[PDB]
């Protein structure tokens, strides 16, 4: 089901096995380092490994999560094979602890033996304007679509604007449950006959 | 405007379109404070590092990675990890380590931890290709257009980006700007550059490398530049009368 889909839930507790396998996973976690944060052990316990067999993980990091995110990436069974940086500009294409930070990092991990992807189409730098705070640039999606066109993709810790075709978006600030893929709608009803996700 | 789509369309890397890419008393103060350049030819694999004294406030480490020779002795991370960097680093000191863009971004972090540092900055050298609108690493997912220099600290004005045009094939030089970023930190005066070259010799720095053609290093002479009353200067203050 190509059009946007999403699930308001706590990713800590949702049974993500109902979602099937994805070619690309993206996460922009609320690293514990102003909103609902997760602890490092909670981050480590996320059931990422079920989400994929062969494919790519995109994982945004900052600060000390630069190391912690590498740890999680490895724990979950990926190899870091690239790292994208987003150069933050204003509308006039000028750049926005010890140094001022002109960039944000997104680790790229691979799992299994993915085949049929278009590696090498884009380059590891994004140059794009800041929108709201904590908002990743839309260009990541075009990059991810060219890398792996038409495939199933899941985003973790998304927010309303993040919903995209071919993507299922999980986040706690989303508006209810909107699912259109039959295989998912089936497994959802079976695991959650009453539309509530608790333990 | 979507500069990733545009790179896909025309071959211009997104960074080509960043525009614009006084602290003058500093720099002059730095320049007054700089020791005479000192340099020493040494095969660092075969060279007892401890023979370099006194302990350094800043270490810039630029080992020749195999990936630097796309179309051209390479040091592996295996080799680099075995360097005894903690033996010549001062209790409070700083390391700047050039890690490339591949496995170095991980193995370099292992080195920093192995030698006793915590990373506090990741400096990115973003290479524009305005003058020539890439054969990829096997594991690569994207075209690689940058290099990382990791900053580590141990113990108690500038941006984390350097933008320049990609050097000619087989030019392994790193942007001189890295030196400016380091000097503007005002971290102390004993500064070591491991795997430097004749071309990187510079006031304020001790350069050690296998390809240096001449040497002038002398431990006692070097040490004399930091004896009292000069032991603790940042490099950003006036000389003591
Ligand atoms: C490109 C960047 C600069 C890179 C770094 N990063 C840092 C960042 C900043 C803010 C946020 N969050 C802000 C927010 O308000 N909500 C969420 C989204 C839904 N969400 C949850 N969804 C399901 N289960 C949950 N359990 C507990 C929370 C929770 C809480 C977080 C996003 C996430 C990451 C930003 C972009």
């Amino acid at each position: 089901l190509f059009p946007p889909q999403w699930i308001c839930c706590d990713i800590r507790y949702l049974d993500v096995s109902i979602l099937g396998k994805f070619a690309v996973v993206m996460a922009d976690p609320p690293w514990d380092i102003p909103y609902g944060t997760l602890t490092d052990d909670e981050m480590r316990r996320l059931n990422i490994p079920v989400l994929q067999d062969d494919g790519f993980l995109f994982l945004w990091v900052t600060g000390r999560a630069m190391e912690l995110g590498r740890e999680c990436l490895n724990l979950w069974g990926y190899e870091r094979v690239d790292e994208i940086i987003w150069v933050k500009t204003n509308q006039l294409q000028r750049i926005i602890h010890w140094l001022n930070h002109g960039k944000e990092h997104c680790l790229v991990g691979v799992k299994g033996n993915p085949q049929g992807f278009n590696q090498g189409l884009d380059c590891d730098v994004i140059v794009a304007e800041v929108r709201s705070t904590s908002h990743k640039p839309d260009e990541i999606y075009g990059m991810i679509e060219r890398l792996s066109p038409g495939t199933r993709k899941i985003e973790l810790f998304g927010r309303p604007h993040n919903v995209q075709p071919n993507w299922i978006t999980l986040g706690n600030q989303l508006d209810g449950i909107h699912l259109l893929d039959p295989d998912v709608v089936a497994r959802f009803k079976q695991r959650y006959p009453d539309g509530i996700i608790s333990k | 405007n979507d500069y990733c789509q545009h790179f896909v369309d025309t071959g211009h890397r997104p960074q080509n379109f960043i525009r614009d890419v006084l602290i003058r008393l500093k720099d002059e103060l730095i320049a007054k404070s700089n020791t005479p350049p000192m340099y020493l030819q040494a095969d660092i694999e075969a060279f007892d590092i401890r023979e370099l004294t006194p302990k350094f406030d800043v270490i810039l480490l630029e080992p020749p990675l195999e990936e630097y020779y796309r179309e051209t002795k390479c040091w592996t991370w295996d080799d680099i990890m075995k360097l005894e960097i903690d033996e010549i680093a001062a209790p409070r000191s700083f390391i700047f380590l050039w890690c490339g863009s591949g496995e170095g971004l991980d193995l370099g972090r292992v080195c920093l931890r192995k030698w006793g540092y915590r990373r506090c900055e990741d400096i990115c050298w973003i290479k524009t290709n305005k003058n020539n609108p890439k054969t990829l690493d096997p594991k690569a997912v994207f075209q690689r257009t940058k290099e990382h220099c990791l900053m580590g600290i141990k113990g108690t004005v500038d941006i984390d980006l350097i933008i320049t045009e990609e050097p000619e094939i087989g030019n392994i030089e790193k942007p001189v700007e890295i030196f400016h970023i380091i000097e503007h930190f005002c971290l102390g005066r004993r500064r070591l550059h491991l795997f430097g070259r004749d071309s990187t010799i510079r006031p304020g720095w001790l350069t050690v490398g296998p390809t240096l053609t001449n040497s002038n290093y002398n431990a006692e002479t070097y040490a004399s530049y930091f004896s009292a009353p000069n032991s603790y200067l940042t490099g950003c203050t006036e000389e003591i009368e």
